[PDB]
């Protein structure tokens, strides 16, 4: 794992 | 366009974009939470100037978006964010641009908006968000 | 219709759906995965038949959606999902029922689909999706 | 309380 | 229950003085 | 010993577990909550019995576990956990078991503990805590 | 990134 | 003592604690990560003077703490946190402090410390971390 903190993304919408 | 990607946050506690009513969105900035204090994030702008600055204020913390919707489409050859409506538990706030294209819609039954990313030109080529509890 | 909620998983195996061109999505019923075993989703199904029958089997874990995307349309007078198309990883199921109404699409840059909820009725009438990391 | 939560998006279709 | 939009967090402790 | 993982689930409503006074924790066996319906996890068993039962009913989803803590210590020559406490925001569960050894303790100050992993030969060895919101 | 949802896991206690 | 509360961010970068090896803990400070962006928490200063400073400067993102242990006792009467030990998956920082009382260690499997909260008299009172995926 690296020590960054992560979240859900949701997208993209356009182009 | 210039990409560009805020992070997350603990919430949202106002946004200030501008659009034009015969194009598209414009500049996006996002004033977040963290951790109960104001965070002002990076202003977001367009390659152009000329548009409508709008500023939304939220009652935080009790007032929060429930769903974000708009369209998207073509000016001059390429597809953008053509408009954007933002809709809280309390008020909708929008729709700001031309209403006009494909449209598409994020509804959130449960969870928070804690951050924004995309990436802006002469308008705003697109957009995704981060979503938490 | 008759409402249902299948709750939040571990992810997703497989998925059983029916639909119909001259109307709307019908059945649906999905196989979760429950920490490393096969959830046996209950069985949601339209009160008419006539329907044609599709599954979704996915590679899991290897393989998983990153986008769900479909329209909503009237029926008989009644607003139903229309159709609903699957991107995974690896390859795109669907469109399944014909792509006319209003469209929606979800795509997913991090995170995963983990269950999903809803009612049925003669067609499918609405559904949500449970996220997570 | 004692329910785990988890992030949901939607509806599409009816109100 | 009604959610507020402030972001949550797991939380451990404290350890020391209680 | 030999090495379980339940996996993650939605909450906890009951917990069965057994102990000998001579000598410390056996076997471990957890009812969860599956999206509002009682799941029954596997029985996790000693390699020997002779042990006396416990089941730790909670008022579930009112009542829930603000803190685990217990004693690790040598057992015949097996580094075990030979005791457990479970403390919820209603009342005190224990202590069960052999409290001398090595203390430990986890205050859990907002979350909840969702699933168990671990490992049980003659004893339980070692065990460690899903946490989720 | 798995098809396999995760969560945070503390631990463990006992010995290792 | 006096009490504190960075807040939750999306990693650590930094520890500046202090420490004295006849009594526990004094000052307390970190620079945390903020979406790729140090920032600098504030530092939480003991009541007294005498304290050996020390610098835990991580290789961020690639090193991360796996394991915070150490020590609570008395020290004038009152309990405070009398030792700190700070395990990475490239190394261990520590014992700092004076190694005596009721032990106690958070060891974790899957997950990251991203924020500590707590209170500062003439020594270090108590503290809890905020952990997150």
């Amino acid at each position: 794992q690296s020590g960054i903190s992560q979240t859900v993304i949701v997208g993209p919408w356009g182009a | 366009g210039k990409a560009f990607d805020d992070g997350a946050f603990t919430g949202i506690r106002e946004i200030n974009l501008s659009y034009n009513k015969e194009t598209a969105i414009g500049d996006f900035q996002v004033v977040y939470d963290l951790n109960g204090s104001p965070y002002v994030g990076q202003n977001h702008k367009s390659f152009i100037t000329g548009f409508t600055p709008v500023k939304i204020s939220l009652d935080f913390p009790s007032e929060y978006i429930m769903e974000v919707s708009g369209y998207t489409g073509n000016v001059s050859g390429y597809v953008v964010v053509r408009s954007l409506t933002f809709k809280t538990n309390k008020k909708t706030y929008g729709p700001y641009g031309v209403t006009s294209g494909t449209p598409f819609n994020l509804p959130i039954e449960n969870g928070l908006i804690v951050g924004f990313k995309g990436s802006i030109g002469y308008w705003l080529d697109y957009f995704s968000m981060y979503l938490s509890l």
